[PDB]
């Protein structure tokens, strides 16, 4: 039969399941809804981990409980009374004898032991994946080093011991690949010369691994507490998503650096230069995956100034068109061809972040926080549930490194570009609008002539890397 | 077959704008969404007797990427133009998404509506007199709708569509 | 996108964190911090199919030997991992497997036999022995370093592929 349980007067865990207190959706069960009491029971069963469940709570929890509540919650988990003696072991101890004591010795391995293991793995979780908790309220951390640095008993020792260490290092606190990069390439500018770095000037092969690097690790900065209750919307988002908006800030100015490129490019024939050499460097954020990448050029071609420059599209070569207009296609049908692109690419890759913004924001805005059943309002797990697992694809692709090596001017210069300058943004995307309408004046006005403001070589390398030996 | 409209819901984010949307493409009755799935943005219509499709792009959360706002702009043949009655900036935004929409579809006659959003029970600080003046000095509808009860978003959306119809 | 069930086991300490964390982040962990359990995702394409992997990383500890039956029913491959510097953890490799064996009720579960840590010279369990044992499981064996990366590919690709197969 079932191992008995405390009492539920004794040990608030005990109680029955009942649709009064948790619901589970249509081989382990998933939870629709339930109270806290119930969701952390399920959190730290006795039958099975569920280590899915234990990153979903721990990334959505702060909506329903309190971080202080949820140590106090799990710390009551973990005290659980042992039972008494059975009537075979009383008669064992009337004659003298040492009691079998089968019961409790079940209940010990079968329940005790795993629910206060499921108990520290979920403290383990949370201080090495959720930390921010703790930086943020110190008497939380106190909290925690407490109970972690006071558990008595040989059976959790290893991980109790273990805890406290990785605690420590926390308050405190290298990539190997079998391959190597490959080498860095240089077209015009020379290494060391900084001042003369610039979209020609760099070699395209060289601008796409470089602001893949950067993006990807602005990518890969990005943590979910920036992401949940969808703080980056709200009026504290600076506070409570630096890393996001300093990864959005990097893709805006990049797409209007192209933008700027493009339109301050007055001569007609260095113009077709720079846009096929902007084609050229999508054409390389391609084969590295970097998706960003791929969107901020074909963000800055779609922007009103560039996309109605018919004069010089016209002599963009067709496979150019081709492979821009393919990029472009990804976007289409709200994002259809890129979504399954990304699913079946080999990672290393820089997703685009905005789609799983929309997703976050619209799970939270679309969904209750509490289902009323019976009288009782229950948390709607499944609502968080949908969250985590948005969070859970973005980490996914936050693993994988590239083995690009990185080219520290190269990557300054990219970390300090700035084309809007002092301007605000209206004043400076009319800016970029005007030069549109100079350069290529609305029909039936004529088309200029302009001089040539470039003196080097407008020819591209390409986007072919080489090898030396 | 049947017409399918392409309309783009802009305007400020962190004020509820996406309720919008939801509300209109929902089960109408559960409250539930899955904006994953595809197809949790088109909804089949009667307006006037006239059965169309709507294809509604919303990229609320969004907004910082502010130079994409071009790109997603030109996929549209109608807008919603969505402030929050308690919110006086993302009214005064209003004018600046309008001058915008204007110039990526290259014409002073673009089919949109503006949508004041009642988001939450804090202080309204638009009062509908004011949107009604800014609406009439556009020559576009106003319609006022409730995040939370549903009421006005068929109005905003069926409108819109009409404002096509009759361009 | 095919999904994939993984199941890292052995003994406390053999190096099944290292491994799986070599996989995932390509970093190799330094400190001994024993498992609870631990799950991780990656999308990989392998002999040119695009899947996505759920690496159960397990506790090796004993404290934790009556915790496995339930996460042996959920897998559907098994990495079955000793250190070669390690004598008892390759001497408890069989009640891994005879484990596994109930819990499913199969004779045919998809393994691969890992022999970890071979990047350390002072080898004490020989190549020879370790490869008759697999063979008598009808399972590869693959001598892997999470430190170096040695094999570390090999052994989880070759797990996948045993699962697609089966
Ligand atoms: N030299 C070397 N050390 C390794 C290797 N793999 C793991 N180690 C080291 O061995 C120790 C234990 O590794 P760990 O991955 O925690 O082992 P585990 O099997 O997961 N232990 P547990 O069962 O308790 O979770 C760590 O100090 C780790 O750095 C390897 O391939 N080479
Ligand atoms: N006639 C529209 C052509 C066009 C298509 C796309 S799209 N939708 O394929 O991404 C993007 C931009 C764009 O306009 C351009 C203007 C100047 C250029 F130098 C180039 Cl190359 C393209
Ligand atoms: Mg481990
Ligand atoms: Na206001």
């Amino acid at each position: 039969g079932q191992m008995r349980l405390p009492s539920a007067d004794v040990y608030r865990f005990a109680e029955p399941d009942s649709e009064e207190n948790i619901i589970f959706e249509e081989g382990i069960p998933i939870i629709k809804a339930g109270t806290v009491i119930k969701l952390i029971e399920r959190l730290t069963y006795h039958m099975y981990a569920d280590p899915n469940f234990v990153r979903t709570f721990l990334t959505t929890y702060r909506s329903f409980c309190k971080p202080q509540e949820l140590l106090s919650l799990i710390i009551e988990r973990f005290e659980i009374p042992e039972p008494e003696p059975t009537e075979a072991d009383r008669i064992a101890i009337e004659n003298g004898d040492q009691p079998l004591s089968a019961e409790l010795k079940r209940f010990r391995k079968e329940y005790i032991q795993p629910v206060q293991l499921r108990v520290l793995n979920v403290c383990r979780h949370w201080v090495e994946h959720h930390f921010y908790d703790f930086e943020r309220d110190a008497y939380l951390l106190q909290r925690m080093e407490e109970f972690i640095g006071t558990v008595r008993g040989k059976a959790m020792k290893k991980w109790v011991e273990s805890i406290t260490k990785i605690i420590q290092r926390k308050k405190i606190a290298n990539i190997t690949f079998q391959s190597s990069p490959p080498t860095v390439e240089w077209h015009i500018s020379r290494p060391g010369h900084i001042e003369t770095f610039d979209l020609l000037t760099l070699h395209p092969i060289e601008i796409a691994r470089q602001l893949t690097l950067l993006e990807s690790d602005l990518y890969r900065a990005v943590q979910p507490s920036e992401l949940v209750g969808s703080v980056w919307t709200k009026e504290d988002k600076e506070i409570n998503s630096p890393n996001l908006l300093k990864m959005i800030r990097h893709t805006t100015n990049l797409t209007l650096w192209f933008e700027k490129c493009i339109v301050e490019t007055e001569n007609l024939e260095e113009r077709v230069a720079v846009v096929s050499r902007i084609i050229e460097i999508l054409q390389v954020f391609q084969e590295l995956n970097n998706f960003n990448g791929v969107l901020e050029v074909v963000s800055a071609m779609n922007s009103s100034p560039v996309y109605r420059l018919d004069h010089t599209f016209e002599q963009i070569p067709s496979r150019q068109k081709k492979i821009l207009e393919e990029a472009h296609e990804l976007s289409e049908d709200h994002y259809k061809k890129y979504l399954a692109k990304l699913r079946s690419i080999n990672p290393p890759c820089v997703p685009f972040f905005g789609i799983y913004l929309t997703n976050i924001l619209k799970t939270e805005e679309g969904n209750p926080e509490v289902l009323k059943r019976h009288g009782k309002e229950l948390i709607n797990f499944s609502k968080r549930r949908k969250v985590a697992e948005i969070t859970g694809e973005i980490q996914q692709y936050q693993n994988q490194p590239y083995c690009l090596r990185v080219e520290s001017d190269i990557k300054r210069f990219f970390e300090n570009l700035n084309p809007m300058g002092n301007s605000m943004e209206k004043e400076f995307t009319d800016y970029l609008f005007n030069k549109s309408l100079e350069i290529e004046p609305r029909n039936p006005k004529p088309l200029p002539r302009f001089p040539k403001k470039y003196s080097y070589p407008l020819k591209s390398p390409g986007v072919r890397p080489s090898n030396p030996r | 077959g049947m017409t399918e409209y392409k309309l783009v819901v802009v305007g400020a984010g962190g004020v509820g704008k996406s309720a919008l949307t939801i509300q209109l493409i929902q089960n109408h009755f559960v409250d539930e969404y899955d904006p994953t799935i595809e197809d949790s943005y088109r909804k089949q219509v009667v307006i006037d007797g006239e059965t169309c499709l709507l294809d509604i792009l919303d990229t609320a959360g969004q907004e910082e990427y502010s130079a994409m706002r071009d790109q997603y702009m030109r996929t549209g043949e109608g807008f919603l133009c969505v402030f929050a009655i308690n919110n006086t900036k993302s009214f005064e935004d209003i004018h600046q998404y309008r001058e915008q929409i204007k110039r990526v579809k290259d014409s002073d006659d673009v089919p949109m509506v503006l949508v004041g959003n009642k988001c939450d029970l804090a202080a309204r600080t638009v009062e509908s007199r004011q949107a009604q003046d800014l609406a009439r000095s556009y020559g576009i509808p106003y319609i006022e709708t409730s995040a939370k009860t549903r009421q006005g978003v068929e109005d905003a959306f069926y409108t819109l569509v009409r404002e096509i119809r009759q361009h």
